[PDB]
């Protein structure tokens, strides 16, 4: 009984969160009304990790939906599995955050944070033994970014020894809503470096490129990008939701994936990504999964080195052939794996494949290549900040310039820390 | 090549064959260790909550 | 795509093997500390055999046999020949030798004197050579005082007073043979050997000047005054040496000497095979050896020593180093005969 | 009759313990409900098997075992498995959350809160023993509980039971069957603080058990169940002398007396043969000479190393099945003429031999074939130091960057314990070389 409390905040956070519950509810046999209609005991084995059990055999997601405007959570409540969510777990305001980190973190968000924690506390008080928390949000807006990181800070204060996990959508000028995204992202990365234990970086540019070039989607939509996020989220949580010879709770994952506390930002990858009925052999899954075009970080792993790698293979396949393929990828590209962490590539197998797939592979890498994602943000940030462009939106909410300088210095330090271990040798 | 100490019973036997002759911390101390580690965990937590209170 | 690491930057041999491996476009060299390798060109001293063969999915191979030092150590070889029933103390191709420890430190001091006195009383030639800094003397009092002034172990063996002298020149020489043992413990003899000849006339009435007695390439090119007269670099190859044996002795290198060399190589290597074989081991070994021989005036071949990290003759590096890649490395890591197999019972 | 209490710590210890007691029951004719028809003394008796089993008035034969884990999911398998009836609930102890593969967490943070309870439960077993010999402690090196809490338990045991032997069955970390990266840290931390408290420790390298299961049993990808049944065969071979009538290794103190000349060098090498696939059409039954010779093949060793290049200090041959002393000495003589068996100059070149006529028992439907004779050789070789070198090298690579160190410091451990523990292993490696190398 290792329960996880899920929190989804802001527009992006709730749209990706909704599709995630839609995906795993299907995998666990839960229908849109909370009733289990599965055919395997493996589906109910670890069902309590993400779902609460009510009367009448109903399963209710342990999910808290947060936003500063009602629009997005109304769409969820009326969406496919909207009925499945606990009515009391909808916590929203009316003002909105105006894509302004300071509003979500300081002004509008502070006015709403206490009631979110009341719901968080209610969910935690009923867990037999709480693993930790997972947050879905974007970094480029105001609510998920600014209030999201405020919620993390207060959860740290009340649950200092629980694992704090996030799925964080990084902005990109190619898939941008506002010019202030680099400001909001830089401020959030500062909070994340200090308060989260594991952050899966999801780059909207990578999601876009994959939809355009690999999937052959002429005009991708946010819905298309969120399908990749749903799939990736289901993959990285497979070994928490299903039985296997792996166990793996949140803390044990962090211990083996994070050699240094600041460097806890992961690049996730998924395969297949086909535009379809063809059977994909194990070598095809492993070549694709590790290809850059299959990664959601918009970072070229060949530009850095893997500190640690964790992969899961789903479906009925040769477990011997899986080891042969994973061992072949490292022993044929050894320059991109650090040699001072023995056996830093680990693989797990699960027999239940995702919906509509004979088999799949998801992997997370703690790679120093991620530094290029932070360099891009830092570049866009300084271009505007050097001229103080758009700052009045933030100073008008009580923030001072010094707080921007601190967040920038800290993120630039993070880049230097990655570059330090990228050159390290035995 | 000598055998010695041949013991036999109903469920087996045992013998020796020679081929060539030759040529703590107290309970208190453990408590201090544990409680010292607990204290250092309390200090680190205090610095977190102190940092968070600021 | 195979990977290897180099850990002996002073090996002229495996530097060429390294330069060849990379030339095939199918081998990738890693840092000397990267443990994810298929092939290790290891260090001469303290090679960490204990860490080989524990990488999942990696078949690992090393260019040294753990335990071959029993053969390539002066003192170790003497003990091995005297204590191994396969070789016995009656071994007819190894000079009478004794392990002697300096007095400032088992030891065969007295046993050496017993044989020496026998030779002095019987008028027989009683000259010996000590080594571990070499000294040749016909008096026992001198050889022992030389080992005590040092601090390491020394061996004293009979000096071959009747060596085969090449003509013209009336000069000494030794024979170097290269032998490659692969992971299957096949014993391969390189078809090419070299003679390291003395450029000075052999003088049996004066062991003070060690230039006509020590045929080492370093002692001839530094102290000898006739370097390169008879043969370039004081090195004569089998083709010339064989033709000389036919013109002078009306015999052949194969019949007169090479059969004995092959017998000695087999005897030494088969003796230690149970102790060093990697057949049933989690990692695989191969190794190149340098056997040093002496031929006497009766055309009897004597074993001098066995070098575990030998160099090669400049004119023979290319062919031999390619042969190491062919039979030793590619045999285990195939890509996309210059040796003589000395068959035996495994 | 003197009792032996088995302690199983963490996932590996518990799952191995489950596989051993299953085997013990089949070996002594005990059903899963605890009943033993062959036992004519009801509710008591001082037979040989009573060293490991107590008796209730109702005729149940209860293992003298304690199962301890900081998380309940593995022990809950014992509570509802086939042998749920053998143990009463007090013997199965489980916490709420594990040590997350963090030695410091199992030793300091969580160990501090559950140690007194585990001692209390063990005291309940000691009070049932008229003459307790000592403890057998099963655990992994890599787990946060198997490494961290075990070392704390071993310290307390030396306090509460000073004059009692303690033996270890330790699982040495292998990458092929582990998803943890910090196990070299845990292995060295636990060995350092446990060294002075363990009298004899049998390391089993998962790499060796994995290869034997792929090579001999033809399992493409062995599971923990496959590995644990093979391991329990070796444990059974080693503990059979305490559970059956015999004259060799009759009490725990004999393992130290026969196998450990120097206290720090208390890690004997185990070799077992034959391992035969049950799915095989039908194997040709091996002889005493053949299985004895197999004891000197690295492929049958619980830890892969080269005993040819170490030195032996002691050597024990434990046979089970159709074996007579005549065949043993004849096979031994032959092996000395063909093998590189070098003893230290201050030890006799001999073998202690034990034969139990009852052949190896195998779990029905398992992977192991029923054989007429098997042998387990326990030898104290300097060659097992190779395992410390391998482990120490992995430790050095990560510690040179302080990788993962923060996780231990965060739980209350001082960074100085890493270097103190590493320097102890450097000295242990030096001791092995002072005895074996010339
Ligand atoms: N042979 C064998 N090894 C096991 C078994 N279970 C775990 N291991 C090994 O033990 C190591 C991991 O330690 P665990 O025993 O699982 O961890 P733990 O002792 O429960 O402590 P925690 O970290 O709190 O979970 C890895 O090297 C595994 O390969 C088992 O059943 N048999
Ligand atoms: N018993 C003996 N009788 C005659 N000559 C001998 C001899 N022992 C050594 N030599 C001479 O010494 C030379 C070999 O010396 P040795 O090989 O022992 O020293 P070393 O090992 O430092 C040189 P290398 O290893 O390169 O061959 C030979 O050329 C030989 O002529
Ligand atoms: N992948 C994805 N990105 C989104 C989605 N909605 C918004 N974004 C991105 O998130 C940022 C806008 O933040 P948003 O979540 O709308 O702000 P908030 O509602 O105040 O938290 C921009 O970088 C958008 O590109 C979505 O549904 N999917
Ligand atoms: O930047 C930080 C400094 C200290 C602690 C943390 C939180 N966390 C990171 C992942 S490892 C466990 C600890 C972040
Ligand atoms: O620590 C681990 C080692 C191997 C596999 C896993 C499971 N999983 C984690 C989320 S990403 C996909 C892989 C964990
Ligand atoms: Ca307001
Ligand atoms: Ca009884
Ligand atoms: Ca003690
Ligand atoms: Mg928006
Ligand atoms: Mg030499
Ligand atoms: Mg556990």
């Amino acid at each position: 009984m290792r329960e996880i409390v899920h929190i989804q905040a802001g527009q992006c956070g709730n749209q990706i969160g909704a599709k995630f519950w839609e995906v795993i509810s299907d995998e666990h046999g839960i229908d849109p009304t909370g009733s289990y209609h599965g055919d395997s005991d493996l589906q109910l084995e670890r069902i309590n990790v993400y779902y609460n059990e009510a009367t009448g055999n109903k399963y209710v997601p342990r999910a808290i939906l947060v936003d500063l405007e009602p629009g997005t959570m109304d769409s969820v409540r009326s969406g496919p599995f909207g009925q499945i969510f606990r009515p009391d777990n909808f916590v929203f305001g009316q003002s909105g955050a105006g894509n302004n980190w300071a509003k979500g973190h300081y002004t509008e968000g502070a006015e709403l944070v206490d009631s979110v924690l009341d719901v968080v506390r209610k969910e935690s008080e009923s867990c037999d033994c709480l693993q930790g928390f997972q947050l879905t949000h974007s970094l480029g807006g105001g609510t998920g970014s600014g209030m999201g990181t405020l919620l993390i800070s207060k959860i740290r204060e009340e649950y200092p020894d629980r694992i704090m996990n996030t799925f964080s959508v990084m902005p990109s000028p190619k898939v941008s809503d506002t010019v202030v995204e680099p400001y909001n992202a830089t401020l959030s990365v500062h909070q994340l470096v200090e308060n989260t234990d594991e952050t899966y970086c999801i780059d909207n540019e990578a999601l876009y490129d994959i939809c355009f070039r690999t999937l052959k989607l002429t005009t991708p939509t946010y819905g298309d990008l969120n399908h990749l996020v749903s799939a990736t989220m289901s993959g990285v949580t497979t070994c928490l939701r299903f039985p296997g010879q792996l166990n793996a709770d949140l803390r044990k994952l962090a211990v083996n994936m994070v050699p240094f506390p600041r460097l806890h930002f992961f690049m996730p990858g998924f395969a297949p990504l086909t535009s379809q009925y063809r059977a994909l052999t194990v070598p095809e899954l492993t070549q694709q999964m590790f290809d850059s075009k299959n990664m959601m970080a918009a970072c070229d792993p060949r530009h850095g080195r893997y500190l640690t790698v964790a992969a899961i293979f789903r479906g009925r396949m040769s477990m011997k052939e899986v080891d042969e393929q994973m061992l072949n990828v490292q022993n044929k590209n050894s320059s991109y794996f650090v040699e001072w962490i023995p056996n830093n590539v680990k693989t797990a197998v699960c027999d239940i494949p995702p919906r509509g797939l004979k088999m799949s592979a998801t992997f997370i890498g703690n790679s120093t290549a991620i530094q290029e994602l932070f360099k891009r943000i830092s570049e866009q940030f300084t271009a505007m900040f050097r001229r103080k462009a758009f700052l009045h939106w933030y100073t008008g909410e009580g923030m001072d310039e010094m707080e921007f300088t601190e967040a920038e210095s800290n993120m630039n330090d993070l880049v230097s820390e990655y570059q330090q271990y990228q050159d390290a040798t035995a | 090549m000598e055998v010695i100490e041949l013991n036999k019973c109903t469920s087996g036997q045992s013998f020796e064959v020679i081929l060539k002759p030759p040529s703590d911390p107290s309970l208190e101390e453990i408590q201090k260790k544990l409680e010292a580690a607990e204290e250092r965990r309390k200090y680190q937590e205090a610095e977190l909550l102190k940092h968070l209170a600021e | 795509m195979y990977t290897f690491v180099v850990r002996d930057e002073n090996s002229s041999v495996y530097a060429e093997v390294s330069r060849l491996l990379l030339a095939t476009g199918q081998w990738k060299r890693l840092r000397k500390d990267n443990p994810r390798f298929n092939l290790m060109l290891g260090e001469r001293n303290r090679l960490p055999f204990g860490r080989l063969g524990h990488e999942p999915g990696l078949v690992q191979l090393v260019n040294y046999y753990r335990g071959a030092d029993k053969l390539c150590r002066k003192a170790s070889l003497v003990k091995l020949i005297k204590t191994s029933p396969e070789l016995s103390e009656s071994c007819t191709w190894f000079p009478e030798s004794y392990v002697i420890y300096p007095t400032n430190l088992t030891d065969e001091r007295e046993v050496f004197l017993a044989a020496y006195n026998r030779r002095r009383e019987g008028r027989e030639g009683n000259v010996w050579i000590a080594k571990s800094g070499i000294l040749i003397s016909s008096e026992a009092s001198e050889l022992l005082d030389f080992i005590d002034e040092q601090g390491q172990v020394h061996v004293i063996q009979k000096y071959l007073e009747k060596p085969l002298l090449l003509e013209p020149g009336h000069r000494k020489f030794d024979i170097r043979s290269w032998v490659l043992v692969d992971h299957l413990y096949n014993i391969y003899l390189y078809r090419e050997g070299v003679l390291r000849t003395s450029s000075e006339p052999y003088n049996s009435a004066n062991f003070q000047d060690k230039t006509c007695h020590l045929t080492n390439h370093c002692i001839q090119k530094e102290y000898s005054k006739n370097y390169g007269r008879y043969e370039e670099g004081n090195e004569m190859f089998f083709e010339e040496f064989n033709q000389y044996l036919m013109d002078a002795l009306n015999t052949t290198l194969e019949n007169s000497i090479l059969l004995q060399i092959k017998h000695i190589i087999r005897s030494c290597l088969m003796c230690i095979e149970p102790a060093i074989s990697t057949k049933h081991l989690h990692y695989q070994s191969f190794q190149l050896f340098g056997f040093d021989f002496m031929v006497d005036e009766e055309l009897k071949v004597w074993l001098i020593e066995v070098n575990g990290a030998p160099a090669c003759a400049q004119k023979l590096y290319a062919e031999l180093c390619q042969g190491i890649v062919d039979v030793a490395i590619s045999s285990v890591f195939p890509l996309a005969s210059i040796f003589i197999k000395l068959h035996h019972h495994h | 009759m003197r009792e032996c209490i088995s302690i199983h710590v963490g996932q590996a210890g518990v799952q191995i313990g489950n596989a051993c007691w299953e085997l013990y029951c089949l070996e002594h004719g005990i059903q899963p409900d605890g009943q033993m028809p062959s036992d004519k003394t009801i509710g008591g008796g001082d037979d040989s098997f009573n060293t490991f089993f107590s008796e209730t008035g109702a005729g149940k034969h209860v293992p003298r075992a304690v199962f301890v884990d900081l998380e309940p999911t593995v022990i809950d398998e014992v509570r509802t498995g086939t042998y749920r009836q053998l143990f009463h609930p007090e013997q199965l102890i489980t916490g709420k959350e594990d040590a997350a593969n963090n030695y410091a967490r199992g030793h300091y943070t969580i160990g501090k809160e559950i140690i007194d309870l585990v001692l209390d439960r063990i005291r309940k077993l000691a009070d049932q023993c008229t003459g307790l010999q000592g403890f057998l402690v099963f655990h992994s090196f890599g787990g946060g509980t198997g490494s961290g809490f075990t070392s704390l338990l071993m310290e307390r045991l030396s306090v509460d039971y000073g004059k009692k032997s303690k033996l270890e069955f330790s699982i040495y970390p292998a990458p092929q069957v582990s998803t943890a990266v910090v196990e070299p840290y845990n292995s060295i931390l636990t060995t350092h603080t446990t060294l002075e408290h363990s009298d004899c420790a049998f390391m089993v390298d998962n790499e060796a058990i994995y290869d034997i299961c792929r090579r001999n049993l033809d399992i493409e990808r062995p599971t923990y169940t496959n590995l644990n049944r093979l391991i329990s065969q070796i444990v059974s071979s080693i503990t059979a002398s305490l559970r059956f009538d015999g004259a060799l290794n009759v009490d725990l103190t004999e393992f130290q007396t026969n196998l450990v000349p120097y206290p720090r060098i208390h890690f004997p090498l185990a070799t077992y043969a034959p391992v035969i696939s049950a799915e095989k059409a039908y194997h040709e039954q091996l002889s005493v000479a053949e299985i004895t010779n197999a004891c000197f093949e690295p492929a049958n060793q619980m830890v892969k190393c080269d005993p040819r290049h170490g030195k032996y200090m002691a050597c024990c041959l434990l046979y089970r099945g159709d074996v007579v002393p005549k065949d043993v000495n004849a096979a031994i003589a032959t092996i000395k003429t063909k093998r590189s068996i070098q003893f230290v100059d201050w030890c006799p070149t001999g073998f202690k031999v034990g034969i139990n006529y009852q052949p190896p028992t195998v779990v029905p439907g398992g992977d192991l074939a029923k054989v007429q004779r098997a042998v387990c050789m326990l030898s104290n070789t300097t060659a097992i130091a190779e395992a410390w070198a391998r482990l120490d090298h992995k430790f050095d690579l990560m510690y040179a960057k302080r990788a993962f160190v923060h996780w231990y410091v965060g739980e209350g451990m001082e960074e100085g314990e890493f270097s103190e523990a590493r320097e102890d292993m450097a000295a242990l490696e030096k001791d092995y070389e002072e005895v074996g190398v010339d």
